[PDB]
RNA sequence: AGACUCUGGCAUGCUAUUCUUAGAGGGACAAGUGGCGUUCAGCCACCCGAGAUUGAGCUAACAGGUCUGUGAUGCCCUGUCCGGGGCUGCACGCGCGCUACACUGACUGGCUCAGCGUGUCCUACGCCGGCAGGCGCGGGUAACCCGUUGAACCCCAUUCGUGAUGGGGAUCGGGGAUUGCAAUUAUUCCCC
């Protein structure tokens, strides 16, 4: 058994699978630390270092992306990971852990649960 | 069909889907189908006594 | 009154002006 | 005979705003039409009363939750005013 | 085959009133029942009910025009194809738009991510030439094939280094190829 979530952006859409495991992080068949724009690598390290790497050793996560640019894909990946962990610890783990994770993750940043509702406005005659 | 608002009505495209974002969404949850929508979400005069005038 | 006129001339008008500028699914 | 569109609109607005005070058969519905609308036309009054009776007969065979929330909203609007 | 307007059948109710009157008020609203029905619009049959419809008034045109029959109708006068040419040719004034005037940059190599459309002209693939481009064979009248639409900016490493300079590319000379009756007044592209 496992949990599938989705992360959204302007045009970048990602899906995320979280299941039992030894703590493997995979994005597009690759680990999280070699996404091509290296400069936002701490963004890819924002969720896990917010929680602690020892806790993630029971969950294996795999994220696939399609659409958007580089940084939009990065934001979709990190938001999808955050919502994957909170959904996994809500459905499978007791409510107190989900509540404290949600509280710390909502006092850190707003976009890590609901993405920024921004899109390009169309041109009309 | 038998609802109140359906009777009182002023009387490709089908492949569109609508997600709703609350609790996080799990695709493998058996009750996720409640959170998806197949369609788009969302004159008379008054007298002194308060009675309407119909003509 | 006289003092009201003097103080209105001594102050600057302010207050109301509505400037009209500028998810779930 | 067919129903005029303004009869349909009047029946809609009457059954939308004052569903609680209307009754089952034709006579009390005509009475509600009497002291809810001045309605100078007798034939228009009769057609409106008959169509409101038919509308509530069709509505009362439906689900109860819509009637319940409609009555709750009507009570809230009456208490607010 | 009037889903226009108005109205009548029964009043032992009111007024000067059960028999004659003439004003007003009730009464019919498809109202109810059973079937045919997209299960809602309508249709058929029947009960109660005086009345589930009987009477009074209501076809007409061509701001598109045509075919060319019309009033010695009124006002004003008494072109064709062919060949080439330029269609802004440039001292200047007045504005739309592109390029950069470098170092946050340029070169090279690697790296990796979208969206709006379209096609018998979009092209997948194999052969030749460094490239401009040819040859051959397929897919597609279309979310199927081009196309998991593999793009640019950005990212990593090298070289360059304050220099009218490896920036910027104008204006030129030559060659080649492509598009077409025809390219000169450089159609267009690649290279030097």
């Amino acid at each position: 058994q496992s949990v599938q979530v989705f992360g959204r952006k302007k045009t970048a859409t990602a899906v995320a699978h979280c299941k039992r495991g030894n703590g493997l992080i995979k994005v597009n068949g690759r680990p999280l630390e070699m996404i091509e724009p290296r400069t936002l690598q701490y963004k890819l390290l924002e969720p896990v270092l917010l929680l602690g790497k020892e806790r993630f050793a029971g969950v294996d996560i795999r994220v696939r992306v399609k659409g958007g640019g580089h940084v939009a894909q990065i934001y979709a990946i990190r938001q999808s990971i955050s919502k994957a962990l909170v959904a996994y610890y809500q459905k499978y783990v007791d409510e107190a852990s989900k509540k404290e994770i949600k509280d710390i993750l909502i006092q850190y940043d707003r976009t890590l649960l609901v993405a920024d509702p921004r899109r390009c406005e169309s041109k009309k005659f | 069909g038998d609802s109140i608002e359906e009777i009182l009505a002023d009387s490709r495209q089908r492949s569109r889907a609508w997600l709703k974002e609350d609790e996080p969404l799990n695709f493998l949850d058996p009750k996720v189908a409640q959170r998806v929508l197949a369609t788009q979400p969302g004159g008379f005069k008054v007298s002194a006594d308060g009675r309407l005038i119909i003509r | 009154p006289l003092a009201d006129q003097i103080l209105a001339g001594n102050a600057v008008r302010a207050g109301v002006r509505e400037k009209r500028r500028g998810e779930e699914y | 005979r067919v129903r005029t569109k303004t009869v349909k609109k009047a029946a809609r607005v009457i059954i939308e705003k004052y569903y609680t005070r209307l009754g089952n058969d034709f006579h009390t519905n005509k009475r509600v039409c009497e002291e809810i609308a001045i309605i100078p036309s007798k034939k228009l009054r009769n057609k409106i009363a008959g169509y409101v009776t038919h509308l509530m007969k069709r509505i009362q065979r439906g689900p109860v939750r819509g009637i319940s929330i409609k009555l709750q909203e009507e009570e809230r609007e009456r208490r607010d005013n």
